[PDB]
């Protein structure tokens, strides 16, 4: 449907595109410096849609390999 | 009779060991996480230099997030911004507009779903 | 038209009516930034303040005389008073110059502003100096990238990003001066 | 340890113990002030975790089974093997072999010289430090 | 017990006359378990235990609401509406007493939002049990307040239901009725506006 | 939660004005509701022993028993606070002997020794004045 | 029968019987003479009989 | 309830009550074991909270008036 | 306090002592599982001070394991009694000596 | 819990003062000089006040 850059027409937001390029730079570093890469790459949080003001939902992320490059 | 006050003294004595250990745990964490906050302060500067800072804008839809804590021994932090949430939320919403209230940290999901439950998504 | 002037010192007037006086006025991020864009200055010659940033690291806040940025329409240099520019950057080498010296960070993307008061800001997400990259992993990654082409458009958007970043990194390590 | 006193003190103890147990009771006293930090997960200033792992292996140096008293020269070596830093920094699954392995593998001449002199001389701790590093425990 | 019981059994309402006796009982070193106050407790229809720690808060009369009892506090004697707001007042004062050491060693920041309403209401009714006396007006200066019975039952319905969560805690302190807390909550906000009132200058009086 | 049995001794203990008499009064009132219902031999004959109480509390309790009808099955022994110390000492035994008539004849009794903490104070007064040597809290041995 | 004293903590939580025994338990300086003088001030003038 | 014991237990209560008061006696103990952890209020995995609404509905069950035995 | 958790027989596992608790008498494998149980039960008694302040969620799974094991051991020391089936309902169990050493 | 580095200027002059006040409270004794070598000092009150 939409227009814009190649990520934006593929449903990919800018924050996911610029993070996919970000960790792909971190994957090819030297091992003294790649040790400091998966520290700031790991995503560890959980979310819950509150559709009612009453209860939550689910969706928990334990990704230590970065932002999901797969579809969403 | 006289043993109840003796082992209650044992209760308060090592609570004074717990909360003195916990204060240094939080002081070591505040020390090493202080330099990460100094680094991230740089990148917020080019955007208010470029896009400005316009709080009192008229919208039809607005997402307000409240960044609270997760564990709750912080003592007057997560309650203070839920005062500052509604002090900021009500002063900007008089146009009959939509509002989504989000919280980061589950001390807000215990605190904001009873003061703003209709707008908590 | 400018008939609706929002702002930080104008937020206080609506906030002294509906919000109680028990709470002091909430802070705003402009109260922590000394440097702005529309108030002129900061050049006074041939140097201009350059602020190179990742979200995790302030890489420079010094004053340089030439900044070479990898824009999406190609590399471009920024001298002392460049035209005000919001330039989207592609994967490439940000090159800082103060004189005879040069530091070459390879960035992953992310914009670069030049402001009407001559200040400039480079806003990237990952900036690796080229001596922190080993080239043996780079060509084995582009060969892993430009081979597998799934028909899902979310992956070929990620594949084009992998192709564009690893190619510019390969040419960044063969272009030693 | 904090409540047990000796008013005679170190003036009536073994001189080979007096130079070794002087730092033993200080590092056990540091361990008592950091005793609440032992139950924590969020580590502290590895200057306090240095106390906490060394102190908690110093208390195991003072455990002892019933109706088996130890000669004094075998105690001063086993406290030398914990106060001078020869501690079980190996992952401490292997306690049953390595606990008694000091006095059983270190050769018995260093107990005869320590008993007859009553003191770890400079000519002896160099062989104590030589003997302490060649502890075999090869089943582990 | 038989000396005190020999004396206290003579003070009764009989069929030919009533004695409404009010006795003050001294507890000897603030020990209610001392054998002379403990013996007297069984001889009375209404005990009003006064507390040294309530008086150190400044609440007068220093009556412990969770230690004073009466045989009249029965719904078949005083009516079910007066009885139910007495037992609800004693419910939130006991719930505030159960929180008294969590609020001490951890502060009010860690209570629930339904227990911070328990604390704030019970901190209001223990100021609203306070009252100025007509015999204490000499040494306190404030005039005494006689409160009628229906003004107390209706006033303590309101702090329990939540009709006066707006008002500050100190507006309830040392007032007679629930009318007087509203007329003191105004005066506490007339007074913080009176800092900006006027600049008092005494002019030209040296020759008058 | 705490089910009583028919020959069981059950203590009602608490501080002052916690409802100890009320549990025992509700026991005696409930037996009158059950005695008009059971065949003639599961009936329970209550005995209230009022030791050391004031005399107006006892009359306030007889008035509750005759207006319930519980006084048809109830004996009340009352050695009140004005009585001599050997009368309050002896009133649990006087009331138990009256209640043992029903136990020893095939019927069922229910005795309430209200303020058994006040019998021991009356017995302590006798023993200290017979110059028997005192013990814990000056009680007899 | 109730005896109203005009005191909020007394009339609400522990009401006084019109012909009953009433105790004011206190610990030297807590106010049980000021309370018993206020009861003289409040109920003895409204009483029709004789005080002692 | 945590301090009031009886030596007889069964065979001295109503057999109909013995079927329904057994699941009252322990279920009030599950209410008391977690009431000393009601200051944090995180009420994890909906278990230490579920016994709170049922444990509070059993203590209000046992409340009754005076001079009205059932 | 053991009985108020509903654990019966309400034996304090620490305050109980015997002359037979000796490896020269009952053997070194009966002995070490007795001392191993008292070690994890004393460790749980020293952790319940900080659990009521924190919540037993940050103990980093070496003291979450010694809580989870000691809480199983407190229940596994309880036992139905043959003389107590007439007021609790469940039939009593005789446990043999080898069947409680290997079970613990 | 924080460190000697971030102490204030008027809060680390007192630390440099109180560290040498408490050194100058120590003193060698004449009765202890028979086994410690350093001779003992009798300090008068006039020299104690001005010295502090
Ligand atoms: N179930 C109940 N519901 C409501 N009120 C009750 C209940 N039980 C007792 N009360 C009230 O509690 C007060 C104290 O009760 P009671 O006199 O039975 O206790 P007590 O301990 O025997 O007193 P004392 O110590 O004076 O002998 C009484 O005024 C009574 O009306
Ligand atoms: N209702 C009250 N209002 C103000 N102050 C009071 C009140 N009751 C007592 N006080 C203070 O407490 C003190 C004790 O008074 P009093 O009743 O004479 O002592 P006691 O209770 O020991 O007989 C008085 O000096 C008075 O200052
Ligand atoms: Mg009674
Ligand atoms: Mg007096």
């Amino acid at each position: 449907a939409p227009s814009g850059p190649f990520y934006r027409v593929a449903g990919m937001s800018y924050l996911r595109y610029s993070n996919i390029c970000a960790d792909l730079l971190r994957n090819v570093l030297k091992e003294p410096f790649k040790a400091k890469a998966q520290a700031r790459q790991a995503i560890h949080f959980r979310q819950a849609p509150y559709v009612d003001g009453k209860a939550g939902a689910s969706k928990v992320y334990e990704l230590e390999n970065g932002i999901p490059k797969t579809a969403n | 009779s006289n043993q109840a006050v003796k082992q209650r003294i044992r209760a308060i004595k090592n609570i004074g060991k717990i909360t003195k250990a916990m204060k240094m745990v939080a002081a070591s964490k505040m020390k090493n996480a202080q330099i990460a906050v100094e680094q991230s302060r740089g990148l917020v500067d080019p955007f208010v230099r470029l896009f400005g800072d316009f709080p009192a804008v008229n919208s039809n839809k607005s997402v307000v997030v409240a960044v609270t804590s997760d564990k709750g021994l912080c003592g007057g932090l997560n309650s203070n911004i839920t005062k500052y949430t509604r002090a900021t939320l009500a002063t900007t919403e008089s146009e009959g507009k939509d509002v989504v209230v989000v919280s980061i940290g589950d001390k807000g999901r215990s605190q904001l779903t009873r003061i703003e439950s209709q707008r908590y998504q | 038209e400018a008939a609706a002037p929002a702002g930080p010192k104008e937020f206080t007037e609506v906030w002294n009516k509906k919000a109680p006086s028990t709470l002091i006025v909430p802070e705003f991020p402009s109260n922590y930034t000394a440097v702005k864009a529309v108030g002129e200055g900061q050049v006074h010659g041939d140097a201009f303040p350059v602020n190179f940033y990742t979200p995790h690291s302030i890489l420079s806040q010094a004053q340089k005389d030439t900044v070479v940025l990898p824009g999406v329409d190609g590399y471009f240099g920024v001298k002392a008073s460049h035209v005000p520019t919001i330039a989207q950057l592609k994967p490439g080498v940000v090159e800082l110059h103060s004189g005879a010296e040069s530091e070459k960070f390879f960035v992953s993307g992310g914009f670069a502003f030049v402001h009407p008061n001559g200040v400039t800001d480079i806003c990237v997400l990952e900036a690796a100096t080229l001596d922190q990259v080993d080239p043996a992993a780079v060509k084995s990654a582009l060969a892993a990238a430009s081979a597998a082409q799934p028909t899902d458009e979310f992956e070929q958007a990620a594949n084009r990003a992998a192709i564009e970043l690893y190619s510019a990194l390969e040419s960044a390590v063969e272009a030693k001066a | 340890v904090g409540l047990s006193v000796s008013r005679v003190g170190s003036a009536a103890q073994f001189p080979g113990m007096k130079q070794v147990a002087g730092t033993l009771k200080l590092e056990l006293a540091q361990y008592r002030e950091v005793a609440a930090f032992a139950q924590f997960g969020s580590d502290l200033d590895a200057a306090t975790q240095y106390v906490l792992e060394r102190g908690a292996r110093l208390t195991e140096m003072l455990k002892q089974k019933q109706f088996a008293p130890i000669p004094i020269e075998r105690q001063t070596v086993a406290v030398y093997a914990a106060t001078k830093g020869f501690l079980d920094k190996v992952r401490v699954q292997d306690i049953v072999a390595a606990e008694e392995a000091v006095i059983s593998q270190v050769n018995p001449a260093v107990f005869k010289i320590l008993k007859a002199n009553g003191k770890i001389t400079p000519a002896l701790d160099a062989h104590l430090k030589a003997e302490l590093r060649k502890v075999k425990l090869p089943g582990a | 017990a038989t000396d005190l019981g020999g004396l206290q059994e003579r003070i009764t309402t009989t069929t030919k006359g009533s004695i409404t006796s009010v006795q003050a009982v001294y507890v000897p070193a603030d020990d209610l378990t001392d054998p002379a106050p403990a013996t007297t407790f069984a001889h009375l229809d209404a005990t009003t235990v006064l507390s040294r720690s309530i008086a150190e808060l400044g609440i007068y009369p220093a009556v412990d609401p969770l230690d004073s009892t009466s045989r009249m506090l029965n719904p078949n004697v005083i009516g079910a509406e007066h009885y139910n707001v007495a037992r609800g007042v004693q419910k939130v004062l006991q719930d505030y007493k159960n929180l008294q050491d969590i609020i001490a060693i951890l502060g009010m920041d860690e209570l629930s939002e339904e227990d911070k309403l328990t604390v704030a209401r019970a901190r209001k009714i223990q100021r609203f049990l306070s009252q100025p006396f007509q015999v204490a007006e000499v040494f306190t200066g404030t005039p005494g307040k006689y409160v009628d019975l229906a003004d107390t039952i209706s006033g303590f319905q309101g702090v329990l239901t939540g009709k006066y969560d707006d008002l500050p805690e100190m507006a309830f302190y040392m007032v007679g009725d629930i009318k007087e807390v509203k007329e003191k909550a105004d005066k506490m906000a007339k007074d913080i506006a009176s800092r900006k009132e006027a600049d008092n200058k005494k002019v030209s009086e040296e020759l008058k | 939660l705490v089910p009583i049995g028919r020959g069981q001794r059950e203590l009602i203990i608490g501080d002052r004005q916690t409802g100890k008499t009320a549990v025992a009064i509700d026991a005696i009132i409930h037996q009158k509701n059950c005695n008009e219902q059971v065949p003639k031999a599961q009936r329970v004959y209550c005995v209230y022993v009022a030791v050391g109480q004031k005399r107006s509390t006892v009359a306030q309790l007889v008035k509750l028993f005759t207006q319930t009808g519980a006084m048809r099955y109830t004996i009340m022994v009352s050695a009140t606070a004005s009585d001599a110390a050997p009368l309050q000492f002896l009133a649990p035994y006087s009331g138990c002997a009256m209640a043992e008539y029903f136990r020893d004849t095939g019927k069922h009794g229910l005795i309430i020794y209200d303020d058994l903490s006040k019998q021991s104070v009356a017995y302590r007064q006798m023993s200290l004045l017979l110059r028997r040597p005192p013990g814990r809290e000056a009680f007899p041995g | 029968e109730i005896l109203v004293t005009g005191i909020k903590v007394v009339d609400l939580l522990a009401p006084y019987q019109r012909g009953g025994k009433i105790g004011l338990f206190g610990g030297a300086g807590v106010g049980k003479t000021v309370l018993i003088m206020e009861l003289i001030n409040n109920v003895a003038k409204a009483h029709g009989g004789f005080s002692v």
